[PDB]
RNA sequence: GGCUAAUCCCCCAUGUGGACCCGCCCCUUGGGGUGUGUCCAAAGGGCUUUGCCCGCUUCCGGAUGGGCCCGCGUCCCAUCAGCUAGUUGGUGGGGUAAUGGCCCACCAAGGCGACGACGGGUAGCCGGUCUGAGAGGAUGGCCGGCCACAGGGGCACUGAGACACGGGCCCCACUCCUACGGGAGGCAGCAGUUAGGAAUCUUCCGCAAUGGGCGCAAGCCUGACGGAGCGACGCCGCUUGGAGGAAGAAGCCCUUCGGGGUGUAAACUCCUGAACCCGGGACGAAACCCCCGACGAGGGGACUGACGGUACCGGGGUAAUAGCGCCGGCCAACUCCGUGCCAGCAGCCGCGGUAAUACGGAGGGCGCGAGCGUUACCCGGAUUCACUGGGCGUAAAGGGCGUGUAGGCGGCCUGGGGCGUCCCAUGUGAAAGACCACGGCUCAACCGUGGGGGAGCGUGGGAUACGCUCAGGCUAGACG
């Protein structure tokens, strides 16, 4: 565009849409499960994938994922939201976050546990 | 009421001060009108203290008015001394 | 210093006083060009001698009325009524930028 | 509770009462001087006008009116003054007026 | 705690002798006679062609693990080094050598360079005739270093420095044993040093 | 009409290059005489002359090649590898003196026009002046 | 309702001087001088009272602090295009320290807008800060400067100053008291409570220091402040040992059963001696005050420490926390076992349906290390809004075509101007921060002293090539 054009008219700086309406992007969200529920993956996978649908402090209803080999989450459990999406499920934007409130740490965790949320075992 | 006093500086347990002419109203650290010397009473380098006498007196004449701590640096840097 | 401009007369029509446009010029602060861009002043006549058309000099001075912060210091030239043309045609433009449009 | 300066506004009230007072004399006087100007009642308009100054001037000697207050009351009356004479004219006594 | 687990596996990672223990790595034990290959389990197996990357990693770990530096520190003083005024290989070197502990065991008042590190934190050193308990003090041009006097009778400083009679410590330092001080002359460069370290690849590492 | 002359000139020059013409004709403008006895002083050209065509001004300008090369491709390293305006009408640009480019490492010019004259970057900083900044050649 | 003192209030005087009207002079917006008329002063207290101190009054000037005014700069939407009756100006008033439509009467009919008026959205601004090769982007916590606010809305009073956070009046919401008439209140001060939240401290010490208010002073006040406490929240420094010690133990892992690995690692030997105990023990504090002098200058002298029995120094002295992420590619680190499109992993491509270096454990390894990871958000990489520094035949992208308004751009020669442009000087660009040097805490973080730099803007001087402008000429463009 020509000077002159440039001048009139300017570039337009380029706005970030967020990816996460955990309201005021904060780093965590208290909310409480409404639904616990296993969902199935798309195409090239197939499993059973723990998930849960929150009530959040925001006002915001949202669908979570709940990692780690098993978990103890149902029904009225208070919970961590920790936001990150599983790829391979549909509308999925949050985590959750093990060892917080109502989610224990994943039992018998021996690699890294800091994610997981599981305690330093002595040896026996 | 134009002062001539002393604006704390170096860190905690490390007391400096710039002897500093500045309206008594102002917050002591805040903003001063002219800086005519410096004081460190823990006396850790060969001058500790030094004062600009030309300006001290000039502030003094136009009716600046120093602390007693102040007039007590001024006085040993001879800013009063009239032999 | 009390600032002094330089203006053409564009308005005779309040009392003692005159609307002296006052153009400026500037490289744009990014994109460099020389860019020039213009300010109306309303200036203190009170021997209403300035007449529309005139290149005076307006000088910074005690306020007169809200919004009448100049003088006018000086005849500088009598009569440039290109420029006032062009501040009107400019004015007179306007009456197509809205809903629709009347001729060019 | 009760921290001790409503002293202070106390005290301001009774000056309050004070400035009130003052100012009251200062506008009744000027208004009955003008007013008297206005008749072509000269000498007393001026005598008027007298009294008036001085109160104007006194005010200004506390925190009443102070400075340019007064100063420019004082002007304002005798412009006022003067201007009402001539128009029938006679500045009779001339008690406050340069000649 | 910088390092402090097991060394000479480190002598034996990056592939050449660190010196991280003195006496012994002199000897025929320091492991690189004696298995000159990496710690673990696939060692012995064929080394595959390492990336740049993994290239100028291994030489800065080289360079810091020589120095037994942590890295924060290292970094720092890296960062320093490219601040000033001068070519910044050298000057990084000449920031590295000028530490108190280092000098310390360039002087030979230690047999290693965690062995200086102790004797200067437990203020066995003394600087221009003040204790000096920092490891990471600089020794600026000038400045004499001994062993402080009530720890000049113990049987470690005796041993090590009678076995510096007849020894030359480096052309930027030199040694009284008599009196058990030293004096840093001068910054050492690059080529006073042997170091087996390519500092353009460390600066390269960095300029990541 | 021929809105940029200077810029005109040197892409006449640029066109007439490429091609190892020995010579092009530019309209003769003092300006632009001025530029081209930068030129000629610094080597890109062999120089010019003043010259009648059909009776109007022009100015004749000598053009200057390397040595022939062997290979595929015998043509010759250009002496003007680069010839580029700067300011143009629509954008001026005018740099104060400690704001005068050095070219290509000094391998190359710069060409000023200033109060004192049309100069190169070395005569400019050494004239100790700044002016609008006309092309650069390399 | 009654008594009463004063540095409380008032009246006359004295008028240095000053204020106002009118004239005159110089000056030029309401600055300075001058004449006549008028108007205006004061407060007393302490002493060793025979003279000093503390004050009081008018005035001129200084110093500091402020008010008001102007140029320029200061985010998104044009799916906001027209806005405006105190509106724009005038005369005359009012008001104020003071200009002003600030307010009012009357008169005129204007003012602003595509160079974005009006509307809507968001937002305290700045020095700076983060990021970035830079340009740029993002930000404005703490520290310093300015603004604004003190439950919400209005208003004034008292003052040099407020339209006043811990002052006053009224309306509104809320809490509390209530003899139902009516009252009280305002932590966005220090702490502390409660609620909301992913989340943010002690109802501590001290007036010793610096600073502030009053006092002749002695002194009193000061949740400013100096400190301590709590939290790896950040940064910096430090410890968990050092030297020796096997062709190399046991256990655990891999195995081609020959062996390989953890590994000088351990054990063990020897040395040093964090912690801890004992002893001494701070700087920060010399003024205010006392002495001589003269309540000065000058000289000399003594009191005062919250932090703290702390830092520090001397003596003694125990081998004495290590964790966290990762090892398919990007990306540094690979094997065994379990699992079998499950369980799971996942930033992207992807991995898992029987050999899985991608899941889970283990061995081993890489990276950091009192931390290591995660999420969020900002810059980066992104030359992916392209000034530096991009594009449009077919990838996104030439308007369906013209006519022309505003605007942008403009051939050759000469002359004046010197607005752009360039150069010099000067002022400004506070402090802190950044940079450089030297220094103080054993180092560093931190701090001190000094130096340099700096866009922009003001003022003076200068240059004239280019751009502008005015004046004249040309004919190669254009038209005839
Ligand atoms: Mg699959
Ligand atoms: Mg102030
Ligand atoms: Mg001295
Ligand atoms: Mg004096
Ligand atoms: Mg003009
Ligand atoms: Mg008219
Ligand atoms: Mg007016
Ligand atoms: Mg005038
Ligand atoms: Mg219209
Ligand atoms: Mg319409
Ligand atoms: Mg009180
Ligand atoms: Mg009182
Ligand atoms: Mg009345
Ligand atoms: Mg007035
Ligand atoms: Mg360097
Ligand atoms: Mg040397
Ligand atoms: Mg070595
Ligand atoms: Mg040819
Ligand atoms: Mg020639
Ligand atoms: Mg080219
Ligand atoms: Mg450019
Ligand atoms: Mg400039
Ligand atoms: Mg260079
Ligand atoms: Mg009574
Ligand atoms: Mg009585
Ligand atoms: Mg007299
Ligand atoms: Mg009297
Ligand atoms: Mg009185
Ligand atoms: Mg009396
Ligand atoms: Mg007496
Ligand atoms: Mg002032
Ligand atoms: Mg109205
Ligand atoms: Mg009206
Ligand atoms: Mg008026
Ligand atoms: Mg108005
Ligand atoms: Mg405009
Ligand atoms: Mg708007
Ligand atoms: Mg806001
Ligand atoms: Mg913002
Ligand atoms: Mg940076
Ligand atoms: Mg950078
Ligand atoms: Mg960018
Ligand atoms: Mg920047
Ligand atoms: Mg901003
Ligand atoms: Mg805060
Ligand atoms: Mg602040
Ligand atoms: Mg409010
Ligand atoms: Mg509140
Ligand atoms: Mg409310
Ligand atoms: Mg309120
Ligand atoms: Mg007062
Ligand atoms: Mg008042
Ligand atoms: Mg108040
Ligand atoms: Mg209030
Ligand atoms: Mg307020
Ligand atoms: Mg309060
Ligand atoms: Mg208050
Ligand atoms: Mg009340
Ligand atoms: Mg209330
Ligand atoms: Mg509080
Ligand atoms: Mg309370
Ligand atoms: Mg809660
Ligand atoms: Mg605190
Ligand atoms: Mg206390
Ligand atoms: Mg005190
Ligand atoms: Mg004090
Ligand atoms: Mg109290
Ligand atoms: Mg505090
Ligand atoms: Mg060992
Ligand atoms: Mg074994
Ligand atoms: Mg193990
Ligand atoms: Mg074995
Ligand atoms: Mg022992
Ligand atoms: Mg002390
Ligand atoms: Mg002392
Ligand atoms: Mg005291
Ligand atoms: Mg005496
Ligand atoms: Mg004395
Ligand atoms: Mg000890
Ligand atoms: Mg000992
Ligand atoms: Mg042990
Ligand atoms: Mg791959
Ligand atoms: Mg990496
Ligand atoms: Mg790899
Ligand atoms: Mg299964
Ligand atoms: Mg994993
Ligand atoms: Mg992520
Ligand atoms: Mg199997
Ligand atoms: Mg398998
Ligand atoms: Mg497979
Ligand atoms: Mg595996
Ligand atoms: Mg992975
Ligand atoms: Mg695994
Ligand atoms: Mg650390
Ligand atoms: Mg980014
Ligand atoms: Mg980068
Ligand atoms: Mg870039
Ligand atoms: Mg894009
Ligand atoms: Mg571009
Ligand atoms: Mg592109
Ligand atoms: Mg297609
Ligand atoms: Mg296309
Ligand atoms: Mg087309
Ligand atoms: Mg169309
Ligand atoms: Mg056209
Ligand atoms: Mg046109
Ligand atoms: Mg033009
Ligand atoms: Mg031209
Ligand atoms: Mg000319
Ligand atoms: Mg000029
Ligand atoms: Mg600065
Ligand atoms: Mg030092
Ligand atoms: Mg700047
Ligand atoms: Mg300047
Ligand atoms: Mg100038
Ligand atoms: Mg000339
Ligand atoms: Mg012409
Ligand atoms: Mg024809
Ligand atoms: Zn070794």
């Amino acid at each position: 565009p020509t000077i002159n054009q440039l001048v009139r008219k300017g570039r337009e700086k380029v706005r970030k849409k967020s990816k996460v309406p955990a309201l005021k992007g904060a780093p965590f969200r208290r909310g409480v499960c409404t639904v616990v529920r296993t969902v199935t993956p798309k195409k090239p996978n197939s499993a059973l994938r723990k998930v849960a649908k929150v009530r959040l402090t925001s006002g915001y209803e949202v669908t979570a994922y709940i990692p780690g080999e098993g978990h103890n989450l149902q029904e009225h459990s208070v919970v961590l939201i920790r936001g990150g999406r599983v790829k391979d499920l549909l509308g999925v934007r949050y985590h959750i976050v093990r060892g917080v409130y109502d989610a224990a740490g994943v039992k018998d965790r021996k690699k890294s546990r800091s994610k997981y949320g599981t305690k330093k075992p002595k040896e026996a | 009421m134009v002062k001539i006093r002393l604006a704390r500086f170096g860190s905690k347990h490390n007391p400096h001060y710039r002897i500093v002419v500045t309206d008594a109203r102002r917050k002591r650290d805040g903003k001063y009108i002219e800086k005519i010397g410096y004081y460190d009473p823990r006396k850790t380098t060969p001058d500790w203290l030094k004062v600009d006498v030309e300006r001290a007196r000039y502030w003094l004449s136009v009716g600046a008015q120093p602390t007693d701590t102040a007039r007590r640096l001024l006085r040993q840097a001879g800013v009063f001394r009239q032999e | 210093p009390k600032k002094v401009l330089t203006g053409v007369v564009v308005s005779d029509k309040m009392q003692k006083t005159v609307t002296v446009l006052v153009e400026r010029q500037f490289p744009h602060p990014l994109y460099g060009k020389v860019i020039k861009r213009s300010k109306k002043y309303l200036a203190h006549d009170p021997e209403e001698k300035y007449k529309l058309g005139d290149v005076v000099e307006i000088i910074e001075s005690r306020p007169i009325s809200k919004r009448k912060r100049f003088r006018v210091l000086r005849l500088v030239e009598s009569g440039r009524m290109d420029l006032v043309e062009k501040y009107l045609i400019r004015r007179q433009n306007y009456e197509s930028l809205s809903k629709r449009g009347g001729k060019a | 509770r009760n921290l001790s300066a409503l002293k202070r506004h106390r005290q301001s009230l009774k000056r309050r009462l004070r400035n009130k007072a003052k100012k009251s004399a200062i506008k009744t006087l000027s208004k009955k001087a003008i007013q008297l100007a206005q008749e072509g009642k000269a000498e007393e308009a001026l005598k008027i006008m007298r009294k008036a100054e001085s109160l104007i001037d006194k005010a200004a000697k506390g925190s009443t009116l102070h400075k340019n207050a007064a100063a420019r009351r004082k002007s304002r009356l005798m412009r006022k003054v003067r201007q009402l004479l001539e128009a029938a004219g006679a500045p009779l006594i001339g008690g406050g007026l340069s000649a | 705690g910088r390092y402090i687990g097991p060394v000479c596996r480190l002598c034996r990672r990056e592939g050449v002798k660190l010196y991280l223990k003195g006496e012994r790595c002199y000897s025929p034990k320091c492991a690189m006679e004696r298995r000159p290959y990496p710690p673990g389990q696939h060692g012995q197996k064929r080394a595959r062609r390492p990336s740049d990357y993994a290239v100028r990693l291994r030489e800065k770990q080289k360079l810091r693990r020589i120095y037994g530096i942590s890295e924060r520190q290292f970094r720092n003083l890296f960062e320093e080094a490219s601040k000033k005024k001068g070519v910044t290989g050298s000057v990084f070197l000449g920031l590295l050598e000028s530490r108190l502990d280092n000098v310390v065991y360039r002087l030979g008042f230690a047999v290693s360079r965690r062995q200086a590190r102790q004797l200067v934190r437990h203020g066995h050193i003394t600087v221009n005739g003040r204790r000096v308990d920092l490891p990471s003090y600089r020794v600026r041009p000038g400045d004499e270093i001994a062993v402080a006097e009530k720890s000049r009778n113990l049987e470690l400083i005796r041993q090590n420095l009678e076995a510096m009679k007849g020894r030359k410590v480096g052309p930027w330092l030199s040694l009284d044993v008599e009196g058990m001080k030293g004096k840093f002359l001068r910054l050492p460069d690059r080529e006073d040093l042997a170091l087996p370290v390519n500092e353009q690849l460390v600066i390269e590492f960095y300029s990541r | 009409m021929l809105t940029d002359p200077i810029a005109d000139m040197l892409t006449r020059i640029r066109n007439a290059t490429r091609v190892y013409k020995e010579s092009t004709d530019v309209p003769a403008s003092r300006f632009k005489e001025e530029i081209l006895r930068i030129l000629a002083r610094e080597g890109f050209i062999k120089g010019y002359e003043r010259v009648d065509v059909d009776g109007k001004p022009y100015l004749r300008v000598y053009l200057k090649y390397g040595p022939r090369r062997q290979g595929p491709d015998p043509r010759p390293e250009q002496v003007i590898h680069h010839i580029r305006r700067i300011s143009k009408p629509g954008r001026r640009v005018y740099v104060g003196v400690k704001e005068i480019p050095r070219v290509r490492r000094g391998l190359g010019i710069a060409i000023l026009s200033t109060s004192k004259g049309v100069l190169t970057d070395r005569e400019a900083r050494k004239l100790g002046v700044g002016g609008e900044l006309i092309c650069e050649v390399w």
